[PDB]
């Protein structure tokens, strides 16, 4: 369970950035290192909880990011219109170019 | 695919606005609105407003189940044969969620009566009213004010009642109390404190006339000049220069990805009786996105950033940041420490801060334009030395800096004659070509131009390169120190901005020209 | 020599509460020059102390 | 080393020198950092490994990075009449370490000024915003931008990079 | 709680029909304090203030009170601290009582981030009478460069971006270095504030106790009278008439006084013209304290004879806080033209000096060693580097480190 935080290139100057966890389910673990920056494809699912109902007085749910691909984009903020998830991954007519 | 659509009345535009002061529980359940400023602002939950469930046994499926504050599901099954008292298994594509924020306004500062504490609120936002409520901002909003309970007292599947006069007795109690808060529930929220077709589609036709009046002009540019700053007499120069600023250049990023700087950067120099702060206090207040700062570093965040420990690292954005794509007017350029201007080499060139310092690690982006107004070394200004040895600023920070502008109270009898019937004039009432309003949609319209250079400008503003770089040779190695080929892609930039300012989509060798007097003018002094 | 003396208001009122003590150990209303010599004989003492050798 | 606010004890994080393991960390201004700041990369870029025995915790992380600095002469420009040790603040033992030190110098040439000025006019224009659908068509123009400057593509050079390296 | 009126408007006209309002004011100001004649009017005037002219402008009056530590100094502020309707009394080196400045709390009780406001902002329309202004934090004096000259204060903490409208009187009362003020020493080198900070303010009255048993004498015997005191004057109305002039009346400036204010300044400047007398921020000054008076005596009306008057207290008021040569530039800059020469001929003369030794190059201690033992007096050590600094920006010499240094 990484938990993601709006990046501070991205967020508003002066504001508070926002927050959500994200599941990394099997396969998908260990691979976005704390402190990184990355973009997470994947389902945006929402669970109630009965704290989060206590604290706020409503019948308000918590909502959580279920991975589906996690696409790093830390020291390559510059590589923009590129595609693939890993903009460093050769096929094998790149290999024997 | 049939999506059933929730609707929102808002109210607005109340006879009368009460504030935090006045609320009283008599007014419960009724429309106000309170005013006061957003200190919080939380997240946009999704709250649960007409849920459906479906029982564990026989599927039968219980819909439209309202919610109140707390997680309230159905009792019964309408199926006469499924026992179901309390299992329920809630549907949550078939069911209706709303955007859910809390803000924490409180009292306003001329409100609150002397020595007491502001007092607070929680108003709660819903649909398409999130969002809109920023911290700081003084809102008015407007809406039902509810009340709303202790929901651990009411019972909740996962949590118990946790331990000022609360009533009791209610069957769904049993032996625990209950005690009410008063909750704001706004329904509306307001504060009170792009291609060129794309902006001219949406101006109204009466705007329409007086731009086209403005881009047909023949003076238009010297009337634009003119009209920068009318309550500061004299210095056509500075105001020309302020003007250039706001059009600013072309903000390129090449094919390999590096980003080239299209934001001009301007520090007005100047004997200490000048009208500096004038200028910069010009700006601040026409120019959208502007912040007005000084050198002696008010703030624990610097002009750039810093973090700050929670009692984790935050970053606190600095002068430099909130002015993004915008003008950060610093003020007292010259009282900023020697070790504070190292941190903003790389924002004032690259337009970035970079910060490593522990367990954050961030590029932050600061696309501003500085407008700095530093007092020479020694207070008064000495014409004898170059404007290297009146500033204390280096050789790096000084090469940033497209234009330096020098103005100086000249000890004349009658100059001050009309300064003195000038800033009396004024505070008895200045007649500008152009409003600040009339001109600011001006300035929108030609910051959609991005002028291109022709071939004969090409060659025109190498031969100018040229002819700096051979007037600034010093030294017997022939090693320029003025002019880098900074001041190359400063002539660039000034010339798109003077193409701006005609509102001309091609860059002609003119204004090549006029980019280099405007450089020449400002070097020459020695 | 020393500027930790120019004698200011402070002093005077000083001098006041000294002789209201003195005359305060001594019976009631015992302010007189007998009591304002002393008190003032003292401050300058005091004074004096700061100058010593 | 921080304490975690959830469990309380003291835990290890990584800095720029271990976010850039097996790459490249670049420090702009070397010239400009703290020397107590400074030093602290000393280990890292010549073992390759962080030492830390703070608050308890004794480990070497492995910093297998590769520093690119860009530093700035005393004065703000390079005295060719004076050796390096005396244009720059830094030691030897840090001096040591960059294989390659490469000194940038800003002379007046005619003709060198000529070209360079050139180069950067033609590299203005280039960059300019408003210089078989609408994604191929922009590739296209990519590339028919790039082929003036790059001999070999820049997304091709990463990955070539990428593949040599590993 | 143990703790306006068409008779009111009655004794506001009687009252400012009096030829001698203004002296009669200048008394009920601080009626327990003797002399001090223009500095309560200057006050005065500072309760008033300048028209809030808008289209900004500040139409307000700033005053600090330097010159010994005062007992006034102190007694004084709590007297306008209480004739004035608006703004706090507060002690700038402790800030106790407030803040001085906004800053965001966390009010523990719920713990939530809640924005207090400082003693600049709830003081606008009012007087923010600081104490003890030279031993204030830097951190605060920024703040209050801030104040004076934007007249916001703006807050970007905890994801709070506001700006918040201080519109305030600042009248500041500094106790100097040392054991007294110096008179003959200039003011900035006796009050340790920034010449910026001190600039800022439109009357800087130097309050002084100098000895002379002629004038001891009679103030000594008015404080007797104050002992044997405890064992006409609106001591209150005056609270509530500066209101009513602030409301009612809304001064404005004719074209005689125009001419009249022009020509001043144009004479303040000529006296003096290589020097800098006075500054266009002291004319919009003279435009504030003329605004005040007419505000004063209810005729809404700026005649000639304000501006005079207002001319008479600024010539005073720079007469008595800049050198006896005035120079009205050493408050806006401690290097003053005196101190300049010393640094334009220690520059010089270590070029010449550094030249002849080459025909090589030193570090710091053997320059001391040709500068202060036969070139000149014993002068301070810190000029010398000081004027390499300016030397380096030339680029006449280059400086090795903390080592030798040497000419290009
Ligand atoms: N040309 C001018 N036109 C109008 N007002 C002027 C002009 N020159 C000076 N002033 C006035 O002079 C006063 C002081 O000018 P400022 O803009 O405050 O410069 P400054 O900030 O005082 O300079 P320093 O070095 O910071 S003290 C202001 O009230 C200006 O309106
Ligand atoms: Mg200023
Ligand atoms: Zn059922």
């Amino acid at each position: 369970r990484v938990t993601l935080q709006e990046a501070p290139g991205t967020v508003p100057p002066g504001r508070l950035p926002r927050h959500r966890e994200v599941i990394l389910l099997a396969d998908l673990v260990d691979v976005s290192k704390p402190g990184e920056e990355v973009e997470v494809t994947g389902i945006y699912k929402n669970n109630y909880d009965g704290n989060l109902n206590a604290k706020n007085g409503f019948p308000v749910f918590a909502t959580i990011i279920e991975a589906n691909s996690i696409k790093r984009r830390e020291g390559n903020t510059a590589n923009e219109g590129e595609e693939g998830l890993d903009v460093f991954s050769w096929t094998e007519e790149e290999e024997r170019e | 695919e049939q999506t059933e659509r929730v609707f929102q009345i808002s109210f607005f535009n109340l006879p009368t606005v009460h504030r935090i002061r006045d609320i009283r529980s008599e007014k419960i359940g009724s429309l106000l609105s309170i005013s006061g400023t957003v200190t919080r602002t939380s997240e946009v939950r999704p709250e649960l407003y007409k849920a459906s469930f479906t029982c564990d046994m026989c599927r039968a499926i219980v819909d439209n189940v309202e919610q109140s504050f707390k997680y309230t599901e159905p009792t019964f099954c309408p199926n006469p044969s499924c026992e179901n008292r309390a299992f329920w298994t809630l549907n949550v594509t078939r069911s209706r969620f709303l955007d859910w924020q809390k803000v924490r306004i409180q009292e306003n500062a001329n409100e609150i009566p002397t020595g007491s504490m502001p007092r607070t609120l929680d108003v709660i936002l819903r649909g398409d009213s999130v969002e809109r409520a920023k911290p700081g901002d003084r809102c008015k909003f407007t809406g039902v004010e509810i009340v709303v309970p202790d929901v651990t007292q009411l019972g909740l599947p996962g949590v118990k009642p946790s331990s000022n006069s609360g009533v009791t007795g209610l069957r769904s109690l049993g032996v625990r109390d209950l005690t009410y808060k008063i909750s704001f529930l706004a329904c509306h929220v307001i504060s009170i404190g792009r291609d060129q077709e794309v902006f001219l589609n949406s101006l109204s036709s009466d705007e329409i006339n007086e731009l086209k009046e403005m881009v047909k002009d023949e003076h238009i540019y010297d009337k634009l000049v003119r009209s920068i700053a009318p309550a500061v007499f004299g210095h056509e120069a500075v105001k020309k220069g302020i003007l250039l600023q706001m059009l600013g250049g072309v903000h390129k990023s090449t094919v390999e990805g590096i980003k080239l700087r299209g934001d001009i950067n301007i520090c007005v120099v100047g004997d200490p009786s000048t009208s500096k702060s004038q200028f910069l206090k010009y700006v601040v207040g026409f120019a959208p996105r502007s912040v007005y700062t000084s050198g002696k570093a008010s703030s624990a965040a610097g002009l750039t950033a810093a973090v700050v420990r929670d009692e984790d690292y935050t970053i606190e954005a600095g002068a430099l940041m909130l002015a993004d794509n915008g003008i950060c007017c610093i003020d007292e350029f010259d009282k900023m420490d020697i070790s504070d201007q190292v941190a903003i080499h790389e924002a004032m060139e690259q337009q970035t801060i970079s910060i490593a310092k522990a367990g954050i690690h961030a590029t932050l982006n600061a696309r501003t334009s500085i407008l700095a107004a530093a007092n020479p070394v020694g207070g008064r200004y000495n014409r004898k030395l170059s404007l290297r040895g009146n500033l204390n600023m280096t050789a790096p920070i000084m090469s940033r800096f497209d234009l330096f502008f020098v103005i100086l109270d000249d000890c004349n009898e009658k100059i001050d004659t009309e300064l003195a019937s000038h800033i009396v004039d004024l505070h008895m009432k200045i007649e500008p070509p152009f409003s600040a309003e009339q001109l600011r949609r001006y300035i929108k319209y030609a910051r959609t131009f991005k002028p291109i250079l022709t071939k004969e400008a090409r060659s025109y503003l190498v031969e100018k390169y040229k002819e700096l770089r051979k007037d600034d040779a010093q030294g017997f190695s022939r090693s320029s120190y003025r002019i880098t080929v900074r001041q190359l892609e400063s002539m660039i930039r000034l010339s798109e901005a003077i193409a701006r300012a005609n509102c001309v989509d091609e860059i002609t060798p003119s204004f090549i020209a006029e980019a280099y007097d405007l450089l020449r003018q400002s070097i020459i002094r020695v | 020599k020393f500027s930790f003396g120019q004698a200011t208001p402070r002093t005077l009122l000083g001098i006041i509460r000294l002789s209201q003590a003195l005359a305060k150990l001594r019976l009631a209303d015992m302010v007189d020059i007998d009591d304002v010599e002393e008190a003032l004989r003292l401050v300058r003492v005091s004074k004096e102390s700061l100058y010593q050798e | 080393v921080r304490k975690d606010p959830i469990t309380k004890e003291w835990t290890l994080e990584g800095g720029a020198l271990v976010l850039a393991d097996k790459g490249v960390c670049l420090i702009d201004e070397f010239d400009k950092m703290n020397d107590q700041d400074r030093t602290s990369i000393h280990e890292a870029m010549e073992q390759q490994s962080i030492s830390i025995s703070k608050a308890g915790i004794v480990t070497t992380l492995q910093a297998r990075c590769s520093i690119i600095a860009a530093a700035n002469p005393n004065g703000g420009r390079y005295n060719s009449t004076l050796p390096l040790a005396q244009n720059v603040s830094l030691t030897e033992p840090i001096l040591s370490r960059f294989d390659i030190l490469c000194v940038v110098r800003d002379l007046v040439d005619e003709e060198a000024d000529e070209r360079l000025a050139t180069f950067v006019v033609d590299s203005h224009v280039r960059s300019h915003p408003e210089n078989l659908n609408a994604r191929q068509r922009r590739l296209q123009r990519q590339r028919k931008k790039e082929e003036e400057i790059s001999p070999i593509p820049q997304e091709l050079l990463m990955k070539y990079i990428h593949y040599a390296r590993t | 709680k143990v703790s306006i009126t068409d008779q009111d408007l009655a004794k506001i006209r009687e009252v400012a029909a009096r030829e001698d309002l203004y002296s009669l004011l200048a008394r009920s100001i601080a009626p327990s304090i003797y002399e001090l004649e223009d500095v309560k009017k200057g006050i005065l005037l500072q309760l008033f203030g300048g028209t809030n002219k808008t289209f900004r402008y500040r139409g307000d009056i700033n005053i600090l009170l330097c010159g010994d530590p005062s007992t006034s100094k102190s007694q004084i502020l709590q007297y306008v601290h209480k004739i004035t309707p608006r703004g706090v009394y507060t002690s700038g080196k402790g800030s106790s009582a407030v803040g001085l400045t906004a800053y965001i709390t966390r009010d523990v009780d719920t713990k939530q981030l809640v924005l207090e406001s400082g003693a600049l902002v709830l003081s606008d329309g009012g007087v923010c009478c600081i104490d003890e202004f030279d031993k204030m934090s830097d951190s605060t004096r920024s703040v209050l460069h801030e104040v004076m000259e934007q007249q916001t204060i703006s807050i970007a903490k905890a994801g709070i971006i506001t700006t918040l409208n201080a519109r305030s009187s600042i009248l500041a009362s500094a106790n100097p270095i040392g054991s007294r003020y110096n008179p003959n020493l200039p003011v900035t080198e006796n009050i340790d504030l920034p010449p910026p900070l001190l600039s800022r303010f439109d009357l800087v009255y130097l309050v002084l106790d100098k000895v002379d048993e002629k004038n001891d004498r009679e103030l000594a015997k008015h404080l007797t009278n104050l002992y044997l005191e405890d064992k006409v004057l609106p001591v209150e109305f005056l609270t509530m008439y500066i209101s009513y002039a602030k409301e009612h009346i809304h001064p404005i400036i004719t074209e005689a006084a125009k001419t009249e204010l022009v020509r001043a300044y144009v004479g303040m400047r000529k006296m003096g013209d290589k020097r800098i007398t006075a500054t266009t921020r002291q004319l919009e000054s003279m435009i504030r304290l003329a605004e005040a008076h007419a505000k004063m005596k209810l005729k809404n009306v700026v005649e000639l004879e304000d501006v005079q008057e207002a001319v008479r207290l600024i010539r005073s008021a720079i007469k008595d806080y800049a050198t006896d040569p005035k120079t009205g530039k050493i408050d806006m800059n401690l290097v003053q033209t005196g101190k300049s020469v010393i640094q334009r001929k220690l520059q010089e003369d270590l070029s010449r000096e550094i030249m002849n030794v080459l025909k090589d190059s030193m570090s710091f201690n053997e320059l001391i060693k040709q500068i202060n033992e036969h070139s000149q007096d014993r002068v301070e050590s810190s000029d010398i580097q000081e004027a390499l600094s300016r030397l380096q920006q030339e680029d006449k010499v280059i400086v090795l480190g903390e080592g030798v240094r040497r000419s290009v």
